[PDB]
């Protein structure tokens, strides 16, 4: 029930006041502590406190303490973990321990911070249609070589973020120091015709759900 | 605090009662360390699957279940299934600092061998639209998780001169090597043809990103 | 050496040993010791006796 999931990795450049907003679900955040643990995907619950929200004294824990000010709201059930003046350490999934009387044990599907900034370059996806010579494959190569979106969040898709036919998306690859996600969205040769084939890339760099046909 | 040098994984092939042991270098990864047998994925189940490494907490399907079986806070991978596959790091949020467990990655039988989709598009109307001709080639759902993509610019075995993206699991726990026969339109456009040689164990696949001329 | 974070402070933590190694007689200036046993009647050495002087 501990769903004090931090706000997603928020791109607020180092020195900005990020918010690892661990909005607790019903986990007795008023009646039990909600610690903040600014931690990597597999680093371990590096708590900013054994935060006794139930107890008077929150046993502060150094591992996430420091620029990750735990804005834990016991009543509101939100370990908002507002990374005030967040140095370059918020870029880690800020798990939020249910520090019941300062027993920092739980976490959640926490988001993170991102004490960095990325230029909003082109969100385009180069929607190369099925195999150039062949164009008759079991999966129609509706290939979206997502353009160099300086913000990594290329949101590759096969049809304008619809039906997503077998999207073989490069992980917004930095082939051009950006979200160059070669989204070879292998929508079925019928799926491209039956549904749309507008090879989407909602690349947050120039944020726009692309609809380039493929 | 109590540095939790987690035992790396919970071994399981068939669904069975495993233990995602997560050792602590300093002490036992325990409730004071608040190891909490967490089975933390990035987004999914990124919470304390255990409860202070003693009982099944939030992110457990009884697979990250709280159990300090030793100095290793075993995120008890009881009946560990394919969905139980998670980095069940008994993430210590200890009283002094975190000192969390690195990882005890539970896992069961998974990764079926699927067909590497020939999602290979050449430097198309938009692929070659840029001054740098770029094929958009893939081997989606490749049988193994590895497909070392060689876009084969004009069937040139172009492992180089091709932005061969990593063969990530497309749709069926099976690799998708988003190859891209890449040059400044001097090679990749002249070699507009491309066979994305991406498949299980670097299998050369005839994914015909074979651009005319 | 078990220790619980419910009291980060050592204050409420109420450490209480118990022993029965050797055996001594209780008293008012002695609490209700856990051991209400060992009625081992050990002699008193000297004895008030009527002498002559």
């Amino acid at each position: 029930q501990v769903q004090l999931v931090e706000s997603g990795g928020g791109v607020v450049q180092p020195g900005r006041s990020l918010r690892l907003s661990c909005a607790a679900s019903g986990f007795t955040f008023s009646n039990y502590g909600i610690h903040w643990v600014r931690q990597a995907p597999g680093k371990g619950l590096e708590w900013v406190a054994v935060i006794s929200y139930d107890g008077r004294h929150k046993y502060i824990a150094d591992p996430v303490k420091g620029r990750f000010t735990i804005s834990r709201d016991n009543s509101k059930n939100m370990l908002y973990l507002q990374m005030n003046s967040l140095r370059t350490e918020d870029t880690a999934v800020y798990y939020c321990a249910k520090d019941t009387s300062g027993w920092y044990e739980f976490f959640d599907s926490w988001g993170q911070g991102i004490p960095v900034t990325v230029s909003s370059a082109s969100p385009t996806s180069p929607k190369v249609f099925p195999l150039s010579l062949c164009s008759t494959q079991p999966d129609g190569n509706v290939v979206i070589a997502c353009l160099v979106q300086g913000f990594f969040p290329q949101e590759p898709l096969s049809v304008t973020w619809s039906e997503s036919g077998q999207g073989v998306t490069a992980r917004n690859f930095p082939p051009s120091q950006d979200a160059s996600g070669d989204l070879y969205t292998t929508s079925s040769q019928l799926t491209l015709p039956a549904t749309q084939c507008l090879a989407g890339k909602s690349v947050t760099c120039h944020v726009k759900h692309y609809t380039n046909p493929s | 605090e109590i540095v939790m040098t987690q035992s790396p994984a919970t071994l399981s092939v068939s669904p069975g009662e495993r233990a995602t042991l997560s050792c602590r270098a300093s002490q036992s990864v325990a409730t004071n360390v608040a190891w909490y047998q967490q089975k933390p994925g990035q987004a999914p189940r990124l919470l304390i699957y255990g409860a202070s490494t003693r009982a099944t907490g939030i992110p457990a399907r009884f697979s990250g279940s709280g159990s300090g079986t030793e100095f290793t806070l075993t995120i008890s991978s009881l009946q560990s299934e394919d969905f139980a596959v998670y980095y069940c790091q008994q993430c210590n949020d200890w009283l002094t600092f975190g000192q969390g467990t690195k990882v005890e990655i539970k896992r069961t039988v998974a990764a079926p061998s699927v067909f590497i989709f020939p999602p290979s598009d050449e430097q198309l109307k938009s692929g070659t639209a840029s001054v740098v001709c770029l094929l958009n080639n893939f081997y989606p759902r490749e049988a193994k998780v590895q497909w070392k993509v060689d876009n084969a610019l004009q069937s040139g075995n172009s492992q180089e001169s091709v932005t061969e993206q990593d063969s990530k699991d497309s749709t069926y726990s099976l690799s998708s090597t988003l190859t891209l026969s890449k040059a400044d339109y001097e090679k990749h456009k002249v070699y507009a043809c491309e066979v994305t040689h991406q498949g299980l164990s670097s299998p050369v696949t005839k994914s015909f990103n074979r651009g005319e001329c | 050496s078990d220790h619980t974070t419910t009291c980060t402070d050592v204050k409420q933590c109420r450490a209480y040993l118990i022993d029965n190694k050797k055996w001594v007689y209780n008293s008012g200036r002695l609490p209700r010791g856990e051991g209400d046993t060992f009625k081992g009647k050990l002699h008193v050495p000297f004895v008030p006796v009527k002498a002559k002087c």
